[PDB]
């Protein structure tokens, strides 16, 4: 698959690539946006650039998919939305833990997958392994 | 003025099933045409038409089918069932300003038997199939969790909503499961589809086609149904609005966008959530009934689990709800079926009607700039 | 909810117009807005209801989100392509009329220049064209250019006449791709045939670009930087057997019935005639159904637009000086939103080709398809 | 291969066999073209088809220059085609050059192969 990419959001998948994850900030007053796009509703300013993430969150919710299977993915898989120390929300996989393991605010660490030799993406495990 | 300006004054339904056997615009013009008649009214006599944006029968199309003719009014409004509401607003609004008379809100699709470029509908999508976050119940779960988290409210809670929802529709001929209601304990044996969704919180896909025919107040009292006043219609997007994604909010498990419609519901209608007699709910997933309760004002934040476990969504209840089975129990039109249900009982003609109701609050899809509607006994002897 | 004279345009604002914007549509449209609202003196969080077309691929809730416009109360679509044009307005009207929003932001915004290029109706209708070879729009209007010739005796000089004076004008606009770059009739004679009857220079390009418009309560506007645009007449009208683009099955396909409803409501509501118009921004898109519209406004008798257009009436010393700003052949195609622009710059005295005072100004939406038009006007006090 | 539905695949699989028909109301008998699945006249979604005589008049018409189309020689001609039962129909018009065109003109149907999965409906001079 081939992420629906255009000039809003290109920039950061073309960090990821480069396994950076990055948070787009207004030039002008400093904001952080997330998803991104073109303006600052703060502002009005259409500059922007963009900080690299530390790499830490936690999980502030989850989703367990069962059912139907999805090609990608061996069932069931968990989609977090991780909520970065810099306060924005990102929605992402989280790897390396067993569904019933999960807990609401457990503590999160950033990893890269490459989902094929084309795209890199962003995921999250667990700050403390699960053996 | 538009509170009370408008009422709806027929109804139009195909039947609903897991496959028409015929188009979409077939659909349509059955369903319209039977809105038409049912209001007592002739094809020419219609000179308006709203319906969603995804709908494929244009008002074009419909109009040089059905013999409508010439419009002075054709206008969507879009994201999906959101607009379900939304578009009997658009009907009001057209008819409160005078721009027209008759206006025939429908939708239809064969969504059970049917078979991406630069802008930024297209583009939302990368934050969510890269990471396998593809279906509405997924998008649904994300919000039941935290829900969960924050007030302890539990799959059973959940469930309880889709018992309700199946017990009205087994009373309903023309739902889906007639006749097949079901326990809590079936809910919760169900199998898993995204936790903490089973399958029982989930609607399925519906073939079929729903119309509604908006008039004036005063053309209605002279047409042959009790007129269901349109006393409030309003949409809302919140702050921060996405497309069932909205996970970026300070809080994500209320539903701010259903607030901002139910504030301008009782608002225009001079009503509170103690006059309203019946709930039509929008429930093609059963977790977000729970905070468009705490919305609307029926309950406290995060003790919708405790509204519904005491009983208050029965028809002997203090808010009658869903009383045609829901999206879950009867069809997914993507809302426009509850309109109409809304619609029976003000007219005192539900199938599952709980005694006289004077005031029926409807609501639109959730997770999505949405709508809602309050329906209302005719106020004369003012 | 009275609908005449109680909303006005308060704001416009527009992109550079461009055969390559180097940029997102959504960035174009959110560019658009943001100088719209502030050229009404208002803030983003003022804004409470956003308007566009069916296909703007830049939806209410990005545009909202990106520009700061946060919640809506109010969020619309018009289809049919550029016949959408003035509905939004009306859309926005009808809203600001009955209560629903206070400030309206009616928006388009696309690259159609530089951007890459089911079994519903819509899709169908396409049965009926594409395999003969009938697959563009200067075609679809051809076929109705050829039979006005055939029964008025017009020629493609008559067609030339309406691309002379747009040229003419968009020569003088600094914001016209046309800007300092006027023709002669010899010119579009000589440029090379499309599809006849139509020229060359009988047809608009693509444009990159965002236009975008404020409307508010006349009362609101009376406080805002400019002066007020007001909206006496909006209104959407479409004909008997209406299609998209390919009206061919009328018992008379010379006229075009849907504009002649747009404009019988425009007059009844405004309580205007033809002889107080003072100035007329007409769709032109290709310029045969300029003459058809004339005509079908009541500014000349039926057939006989060729000799209004040649006894110099369009000019800006004329009695209807007409698209002052070059149109969507001389400025830019932006699916008839630019030419509201340019009906506001005229009541306030601003078009850069400024005929005098002018009162009362009609615009026309896309032609082919189910359109609409408005009449704005100066305040007729307060 | 066209924009084929349920609604106006009976069109098209007529074409297939070399017959040009119109769709009708069974209830009032009014004909209607372009097809769809009621009758705007008096509201049945009953419905037949009556094959065209195959003669009509040019009644309107456009000859396209540029830019090229793919699957025609440029230029090539599309009419629109009242046939004597009343309705009206878009197609090709062959066998005369585009400057002797005259509205009005009777013409004949022809069939037109195109690729050997499509079939369809031509007009050209009667003579
Ligand atoms: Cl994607
Ligand atoms: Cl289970
Ligand atoms: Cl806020
Ligand atoms: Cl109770
Ligand atoms: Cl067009
Ligand atoms: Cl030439
Ligand atoms: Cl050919
Ligand atoms: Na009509
Ligand atoms: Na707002
Ligand atoms: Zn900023
Ligand atoms: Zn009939």
């Amino acid at each position: 698959m081939r992420p629906a990419i255009n000039r809003d959001n290109a920039f950061w998948f073309e960090a990821a690539k480069q396994r950076r994850l990055v948070i787009q900030r207004c030039a002008a007053c400093k904001t952080l946006r997330h998803p991104p796009g073109p303006c600052c509703p703060h502002c009005g300013s259409f500059d922007w650039d963009t900080v690299e993430a530390a790499g830490t969150g936690q999980v502030y919710s989850y989703i367990v998919a069962h059912h139907p299977p999805h090609p990608a993915f061996e069932m069931p898989y968990v989609v977090a939305l991780v909520e970065l120390t810099e306060g924005t929300r990102l929605v992402t996989n989280l790897v390396g833990i067993a569904p019933d393991k999960i807990e609401i605010g457990m503590p999160v660490v950033l990893d890269w997958l490459e989902a094929d030799p084309e795209l890199t993406l962003p995921v999250f495990r667990p700050a403390v392994p699960q053996e | 003025v538009l509170p009370g300006a408008a009422a709806i004054a027929g109804i139009g339904a195909t039947e609903f099933s897991k496959n028409s056997g015929r188009s979409e615009l077939q659909l349509a013009c059955e369903a319209v045409l039977a809105a038409i008649a049912d209001a007592g009214l002739e094809p020419s006599d219609v000179d308006g038409l709203v319906t969603f944006t995804a709908d494929t029968s244009s008002e074009i199309h419909v109009a040089r089918n059905t013999g409508i003719g010439e419009l002075k009014f054709f206008s969507r409004v879009g994201y999906g069932g959101g607009a379900a509401c939304g578009t009997v607003q658009q009907a009001a609004m057209a008819v409160a300003t005078g721009i027209a008379e008759v206006v025939v809100c429908y939708r239809a699709f064969n969504e059970r038997s049917g078979v991406m470029d630069q802008g930024a509908d297209s583009a939302a999508y990368a934050w969510l199939l890269p990471f396998g976050l593809n279906t509405p119940a997924q998008w649904v779960a994300m919000f039941a969790r935290r829900y969960m988290h924050e007030y302890g409210a539990t799959s059973e809670d959940f469930g309880r909503v889709a018992v309700v929802d199946r017990k009205h529709a087994a009373t309903n001929p023309k739902a889906w499961f007639y006749q097949r209601p079901i326990t809590l304990e079936d809910h919760q044996n169900s199998r898993w589809i995204v936790e903490p969704l089973h399958l029982l919180d989930c609607c399925q896909e519906s073939d079929g086609g729903q119309a509604l025919v908006v008039v004036s107040t005063e053309r209605a009292r002279d047409l042959p149904h009790p007129p269901a006043l349109i006393w409030g219609a309003a949409q809302g997007s919140g702050y921060d609005q996405h497309m069932m994604t909205s996970y970026y909010r300070s809080e994500i498990t209320g539903i701010p966008e259903m607030g901002l419609v139910g504030q301008q519901l009782y608002a225009q209608s001079g009503l509170n959530p103690s006059d309203i007699g019946a709930a039509i709910l929008y429930d093609h997933f059963t977790p977000l009934v729970l905070p468009q309760l705490e919305e609307l004002g029926f309950c406290a934040r995060g003790e919708a689990k405790d509204f519904i476990a005491d009983g208050n969504l029965e028809i002997g209840g203090r808010l009658p709800c869903n009383t045609h089975g829901g999206q879950l129990g009867e069809a997914y039109i993507h809302g426009m079926n509850g309109i109409a249900e809304a619609v029976r009982l003000v007219r005192g003609t539900s199938v599952n009607q709980p005694g006289d109701v004077t005031n029926v609050l409807v609501t639109a899809g959730t997770g999505v700039p949405t709508s809602g509607l309050i329906l209302g006994a005719d106020r004369k002897l003012r």
